[PDB]
């Protein structure tokens, strides 16, 4: 395009290590400044 | 917890070592920790497919 | 080295701050058109077979250049982050 580059969103390694951690029965959740839930999965987590 | 408290301090030495170590895990659970019944499985998560393609 | 770098480390409390400022400036320098700038009038960056860095080669150099003037403003929490982008897209076309 001639744009800068789309770094952010979430890192691969991170979502992959969340789910790969979830495959053993570990509840690994992500928190805000104040200890709050945070949807790492790009609005795709919804059922 | 209380049982272990007494088990820890009151019996003489050479014993309460393991009561200490046991206490650690009990405290761990009752801290910002969870309920120990999930320590065993009856639901198994399946890893996505492309991660095991 | 690059044009007047000591003067630019003199401009900030943290070396790294300069990097963040420059980066973000070049970013908006590109995003909201390239007429974002505060300095074009006469004698700004240039290149060599026609002459036009007066349109769009290197953005961050433009940043360093502008910043070398006391024209831009940098600061921890100057303006509410949202109304910022609103205002930028509203004032300047070029999509």
């Amino acid at each position: 395009k001639g744009e800068d580059v789309p770094e952010p969103s979430v890192p691969e390694s991170f979502r992959v290590l969340v789910k790969e951690l979830q495959a053993l029965a570990l509840d690994v959740q992500t928190l805000d400044e104040k200890d709050n839930p945070v949807d790492i999965f790009e609005g795709l987590a919804s059922k | 917890e209380k049982e272990l408290l007494e088990e820890m301090k009151h019996p003489s030495r050479a014993r309460r070592a393991k009561a200490r170590k046991r206490l650690e895990v009990v405290r761990a659970f009752l801290d910002s920790g969870n309920r120990p019944e999930w320590m065993i499985l009856e639901a198994v998560p399946v890893l996505p497919p492309d991660l095991r393609p | 080295a690059e044009p007047g770098i000591d003067k630019l480390f003199g401009m900030v409390d943290s070396k790294y701050r300069l990097t963040v400022v420059v980066a973000k400036r070049a970013q908006q320098l590109l995003r909201h058109g390239f007429k974002n700038t505060v300095l074009e009038p006469e004698e700004r960056p240039k290149m060599q077979t026609l002459e036009g860095l007066f349109d769009d080669p290197n953005a961050e150099t433009w940043a360093m250049k502008e910043l070398l003037t006391g024209r831009l403003v940098f600061g921890e929490n100057l303006v509410p982050e949202d109304r910022l982008q609103k205002e930028m897209e509203r004032i300047y076309p070029g999509e």
